[PDB]
């Protein structure tokens, strides 16, 4: 096949412009993403109850929607939470491979046969099933910087002039609203509806018909009067459409004919459907669009489509009205394209003058040059076959895979040209016998390094979803690239390479190079001398390789396990947190001083500060808040200084002395998608009829076992909220009775005037918009206030609602959760520094054990993923093992000479851990994807060696020692080339500060690492393996 | 509200003993109470912590601290039930008979949970059977009401 | 029933537009809200 096409070059050029068109192609077609889908599929199912507390919500939603999940295929587990907002969430977990389409089809299908057992308020709001397990790809934030716009004006102006357009922007795939579009806010007064005898009941009768569609029918309908001549639709009473003519409904004809009107007991006005969250955008009033990528869309078009269309709605913008992008993963694609871009260009270069300082000749190094883009092109087109997405973690696999095709064009070449030196064959009869050297091996490498990287991508769950990414990118790239070794470039050195004089090694030549050539030749004898003297004395080489081996054991354990490293995003979160009972307001103080910090203390770093007040990510209410830092580009923030890390280290402490408020900075995840990643999720579960309180006790009392041991566990504790005080208030049913007062008067009175209602729909200039009745707030802030609400009683008398009903503070929680259709309680914790989480799950799971009868619990999340991740490990890394020494026993025809290669191991992997452990980084994900790099590559260079080295032995009659001095002497310049060109090419990783950098440091020290050791240890020890090996069989 | 004051809320509340020991070594207000008017031995009344009920009462809790509406901790403790604590408070000079901004007495809101225990308590401390909540009612009333015949018995 | 065209259309058919975004493979979508108070909305995919 190499000699096939060393025959035929044209083909070869042929099949060479095949793969990169097919390569080309692809790359037209590729979606464009920052991530590809790497959490199960969740889907979400959102209430919502206006005015209603959690146990309402959870006692008349939530449970009969959990009741009806049945009959649904691939489920994990669900869980729910139902809070004081009126709010619930339901979350359902599928297994990874599961259709999100199909999922989300089947939830909403049983969820649509359980809204007839809800109450009608919460039909009425409607329930939302959606996909979850998305994230965002942009937040535009729209805000008013002259005082003219509230937060309502400005969402309402979205969602009536942006939000669709956007929504049909190409490539978006969802758009959500931080806000409302403004509803009919009428803001009764109890003073004024006394007065005149009225009610809440009044008001929303008045409205359900004075703001109504009412059907008619047609003059001249069918059928019809023979003779008719005219067919016409009746047109009668249409919806109001402006406050003017809702304050102008009709409530009550007075005796001496005068009229009340709805604005004489109530102030009418354009507002906000909840009033719950403020936000603000460096201080002033913001709204915003959070925008998510469509499946299979490029995340660059779409982004230079969003702000061009944000751009064409600019001139109709009122005065004031700003668009701001305080989040943009975009970014992060672009630096990621580029740095596939950038490496193959360094690639290059590096390799040119590499060849070039080796060989000394400009066509030796134009092969590399051809081939490797090629091997790169081909390897997006199966990419591509396989629907895997140009992102962050292939494009990073391209990185590290264009340094192995680097190394597969320098071994062919390097080899023809060893052997036209040596032997003086012209460079077609060289290039056949070179690669007649070679083939074997080269396939055999092809093997091993598919059986190293491939079961990785068999994890499940997340983690096999991102080594999948990793190990598809580089088996595609190296299958091609000896695809293109066997094809290719033979073609190319037989008709490209200028021939070699036997015995010219380069020696004669004058200047830097003629030295630089005598140099290496007096180094390759003095190496041979070392290797000869070193097989003299193997003994102490056992020894010395059984200490490297032990220290691998050592380092490896000691080193501190990680799933993710974290990211400078550009972006990071401010947690604020007010006791119990805490008011909107005060939170805002607390925002604002937050903000007011970042403005001042970080304007060299910060560019803006979203304020969130009424949104935490554990709860939500009037006491939580977040905020939203967004910051320059990386390179306006010099130095480490500037980073993420620093700046919310030095932004915690100085919140530290926050008074009454719990307020710290922290990193984003580093995959947002993922989620955190760290320590474990546990959840405590009611299995019997235990209730709120029992469940609470138990969970403090593992919380307090927890911290009890220190050394295992750190940071221990609810992911949930505790029980605050609440007004309850009894209405005395027999004094109502007595009073003629209806039960549904008194509990649409108190519920509509403090909790509001949605009556019905008004039209707001051609939008169909929501009316909501609720009591104007200086009426509903305190327990003496219920008392100046009146109800009519049958008889007419205005009774006050202190008449009937008695009030008592008690406790209650704001948040109640449950977890597979139990109550539970979300526990939160880590490993203790030096222990892993899977033995702080073990005690957790061992005093869990004793808690109160009939507590029980439960993994999810990370946890979840983690233990079925664990239990896979073994067996693929045994496979890994197996499958490895198969293809090199069929490599050499031989059951105990792979042992000669596979020794090779530790000799890269100690490197790895050594600059791993000495820079600080830690055992991750992406340190792993280097271990199995760096394993691959030291693993070829020991396997040329030993195909060489046996070869000579089988074919030339050379004895042990002699086909191994030979061999080493032959494979020392293409390792050093090779080693050379990787070692440089890989530097910008490991020095790298900015975007990705993390991932980045952590692959280029640990795959510089492995192979300043592989190659300094394995041109030494590989011949001892070699040599023990045969030996003992 | 008090730095340790508010620490102390939350110790009493927590039952944490060996804290409100602390507390008082160092001087945290007895007498702190969040928005709802509520004191550490209203709190610590409420979740039923016996010890740390008598520890505030040993450092001048006021024993008949009423919260916003009107409610003492004797209120709180015969409600839900905790027996000894009542007891406790009783000895410590609590209000028997004293009535919240609804009228409602202790032996009211004991009868009405049906805690025969602590009704019997209240009634030999002088709680006053034939006290009326703002609608007219007595204990025994609530007790006929729920239908509790042993309790109905004990009010006569 | 009941509804004049435009009626229908801001109430209904806008409603439901509004939300048919980012489906797969969407070639194109037309609607029409008529005086008999009846929508239709027909979206059209890519060939496959
Ligand atoms: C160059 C060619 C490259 C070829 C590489 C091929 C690798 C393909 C390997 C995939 C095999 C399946 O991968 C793995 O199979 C085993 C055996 O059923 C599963 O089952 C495993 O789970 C349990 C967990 O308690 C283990 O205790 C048990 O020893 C093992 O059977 C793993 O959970 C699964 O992840
Ligand atoms: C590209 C990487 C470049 C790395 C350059 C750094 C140098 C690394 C040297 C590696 C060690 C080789 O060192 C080699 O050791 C053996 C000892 O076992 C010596 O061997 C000598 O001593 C031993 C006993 O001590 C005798 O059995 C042997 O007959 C004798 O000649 C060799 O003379 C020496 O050359
Ligand atoms: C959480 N988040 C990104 C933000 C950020 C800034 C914001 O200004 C806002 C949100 C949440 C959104 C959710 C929306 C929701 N919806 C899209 C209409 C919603 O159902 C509610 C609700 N409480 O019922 C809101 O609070 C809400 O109206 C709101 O006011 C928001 C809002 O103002």
């Amino acid at each position: 096949m190499p000699n096939f096409f060393i025959d035929r070059p044209i083909f070869a050029w042929v099949i060479a412009i095949i793969i990169m068109l097919a390569g080309g192609l692809a790359i037209l077609k590729l979606p464009v993403a920052q991530y590809p889908t790497i959490a199960p599929p969740a889907v979400t199912i959102s209430a919502s109850y206006p005015g209603a507390d959690a146990k309402t919500v959870q006692d008349t939603v939530t449970q009969v929607i959990e009741q009806n999940m049945n009959g649904i295929d691939n489920l994990m587990y669900m869980s729910s939470n139902s809070d004081s907002t009126g709010t619930v969430q339901i979350t359902l977990t599928f297994e990874s491979g599961t259709d999100a389409d199909i999922a989300q089809v089947q939830v909403q299908n049983k969820l649509q046969l359980a809204m007839p057992l809800l109450p009608q308020e919460v039909q009425q709001q409607g329930v939302s099933v959606e996909k979850s397990s998305s994230s965002f790809l942009m937040v535009v934030g729209v805000i008013n910087t002259d005082g003219t716009m509230t937060q309502e004006d400005i969402s309402d102006y979205v969602a009536a002039n942006m939000k669709d357009a956007i929504s049909r922007t190409s490539g978006v795939g969802d758009v959500q609203l931080f806000g409302s579009q403004y509803a009919m806010r009428i803001w009764m007064n109890p003073n004024e509806l006394n007065k005149f005898q009225l009610t809440p009941v009044d008001v929303i009768t008045a409205i359900k018909a004075q703001n109504a569609q009412v059907a008619a029918g047609q003059l001249g309908g069918t059928p019809p009067v023979k003779g008719q001549q005219l067919n016409a639709s009746i047109i009668a009473q249409t919806r109001l459409t402006s406050t003017e003519e809702f304050g102008k409904i009709l409530l009550k004809v007075n005796q001496d004919g005068s009229r009340v009107l709805l604005r004489d007991v109530a102030k009418i006005e354009l507002g906000g459907e909840n009033y719950d969250i403020i936000a603000e955008f460096n201080g002033q009033p913001a709204s915003g669009l959070g925008i998510k990528l469509a499946t299979g869309a490029n995340a660059l078009d779409t982004a230079a489509a969003i702000r061009a269309e944000l751009a064409k709605m600019e001139p109709f913008f009122p005065s004031g009205l700003k668009i701001v992008y305080p989040y943009d993963t975009t970014p992060f694609v672009k630096i990621s394209i580029h740095e596939v871009v950038k490496t193959l260009v360094e690639a290059i270069i590096l390799v040119f003058l590499v060849m070039y300082l080796f060989l000394q000749n400009f066509r030796a190094t134009l092969i590399p040059t051809i081939a490797v883009p090629v091997v790169l092109l081909g390897t997006f087109a199966v990419l591509a076959a396989f629907g895997f997405s140009i992102n962050t973690l292939t494009m990073f696999g391209m990185v590290l895979a264009i340094g192995l095709l680097v190394n597969d064009a320098i071994v062919v070449v390097e080899n023809v040209e060893r052997v036209m030196a040596e032997e003086g064959l012209p460079p077609k009869e060289a290039t056949r016998k070179s690669m007649g050297q070679i083939q074997g091996a080269l396939v055999g490498i092809a093997m091993v390094l598919s059986a190293v990287f491939v079961p990785m991508a068999f994890f499940g769950g997340s983690t096999g979803a991102i080594y999948r990414q990793f190990s598809i990118t580089i088996v595609s790239a190296m299958a091609l690239s000896v695809l293109v070794a066997l094809i290719l470039t033979p073609a190319l050195c037989a008709t490209m390479l200028k021939p070699i004089a036997k015995g010219d090694h380069g020696e004669g030549k004058k200047g830097f190079f003629g030295w630089f050539n005598r140099m290496f030749e007096k180094s390759t004898h003095h190496y041979t001398d070392s290797v000869g003297g070193i097989l003299r004395s193997t003994g102490r080489y056992l020894v010395l390789y059984l200490i490297i081996v032990v220290g691998m054991a050592y380092l490896f354990v000691r080193l501190p396990s990680s799933f993710l490293p974290d990211e400078d995003q550009g972006v990071f979160m401010t947690m604020v947190q007010l006791p119990a009972g805490a008011t909107q307001e005060r939170t805002q103080k607390v925002l604002n001083e937050v903000t007011h910090y970042y403005l001042t203390k970080e304007k060299n770093n910060v560019e803006s500060v979203f304020a969130v007040n009424g949104f935490g990510f554990a709860g939500r209410g009037q006491n939580t808040g977040i905020a939203f830092v967004s910051l320059k580009d990386w390179a306006d923030r010099p130095g480490e200084e500037n980073k993420v890390e620093a700046i919310t280290m030095r932004a915690t402490r100085a919140f530290s002395q926050i008074k009454d408020a719990m307020v710290f900075a922290f990193n984003l995840p580093a995959i947002v998608e993922l989620g955190t990643a760290t320590g474990f999720d546990f959840e405590l579960i009611d299995q019997a009829g235990l209730g709120h309180e029992k469940l609470t006790q138990a969970r403090n009392q593992l919380l307090a076992e927890a911290a009890k041991h220190p050394d295992m566990l750190t940071s221990v504790r609810p992911n949930g909220l505790e029980d605050t005080p609440q007004f309850k208030i009894d209405i005395d049913q027999e004094k109502a009775q007595a009073l003629g007062v209806s039960i549904n008067d008194i509990n649409t009175t108190l519920g509509a005037a403090w909790g509001g209602s949605y009556v019905n729909d008004f039209i707001d200039r051609g939008r169909v918009k929501k009316v909501y009745v609720m009591s104007e707030a200086k009426y509903r802030m305190l327990p003496d206030d219920i008392g100046d609400w009146y109800v009519r009683a049958a008889d007419g008398q205005m009774v006050p609602f202190s008449a009937f009903s008695s009030s008592r503070w008690e406790y209650g929680s704001p948040r109640l959760e449950r977890y597979n259709g139990l109550p539970s309680m979300e526990i939160l914790g880590q490993a203790a520094p030096g222990k892993s989480t899977g033995e702080a799950m073990e005690l957790m799971e061992q005093l869990a054990s004793k808690l109160p009868t009939g507590v029980g619990y439960d993994w999810t999340g990370m946890s979840y993923q983690e233990r079925l991740s664990g239990n896979q490990a073994p067996s693929l890394y045994a496979i890994s093992l197996i499958v490895v020494f198969l293809c090199l026993a069929a490599l050499y025809e031989s059951w105990s000479i792979p042992f000669s290669v596979m020794l090779v191991v530790p000799l890269g992997v100690i490197g790895a851990l050594l600059a791993a452990t000495f820079r600080g980084l830690t055992n991750d994900v992406y340190f792993q994807v280097g271990l199995l790099t760096t394993i691959g590559l030291s693993a070829k260079n020991a396997i040329l060696i030993v195909e060489f080295a046996k070869d000579l032995m089988d074919k030339e009659g050379k004895g042990l020692i002699e086909a191994t001095l030979d061999a080493v002497r032959m494979r020392l310049r293409p390792i050093l080339m090779t080693s050379l060109a990787f070692i440089l090419g890989v530097m910008p990783l490991v020095i790298s500060t900015g975007a990705g950098s993390g991932a980045q440091n952590a692959v280029g020290t640990g795959v510089m690492g492995g192979m300043v050791t592989a190659t300094v240890l394995a041109i030494f020890f590989v011949p001892v393996f070699f040599v023990v090996v045969r030996r003992r069989f | 509200g008090s730095d340790l004051g508010k620490k102390l809320l939350e110790a009493a509340r927590a039952g944490r003993d060996d804290e409100v020991r602390i507390l008082m070594a160092n001087g945290a207000d007895v007498n702190a109470a969040d928005v709802v008017g509520w004191t550490p031995l209203h709190l610590a009344a409420y979740w039923g912590h016996l010890e740390i009920v008598e520890v505030l009462l040993k450092n001048g809790a006021d024993v008949n601290a009423y919260d916003t509406l009107g409610s003492t901790p004797l209120h709180l403790a015969a409600h839900f039930g905790h027996l000894e604590i009542v007891e406790v408070l009783l000895k410590n000079g609590a209000d028997v008979n004293a009535k919240d901004d609804n009228g409602i007495t202790p032996l009211h809101l004991a009868a009405n949970r049906g805690h025969l225990e602590i009704v019997e308590v209240l009634l030999k401390y002088g709680a006053d059977v034939n006290a009326q909540d703002k609608f007219g009612k007595t204990a025994f009333d609530i007790s006929i009401n729920n239908g509790n015949e042993d309790l109905a018995e004990i009010l006569q």
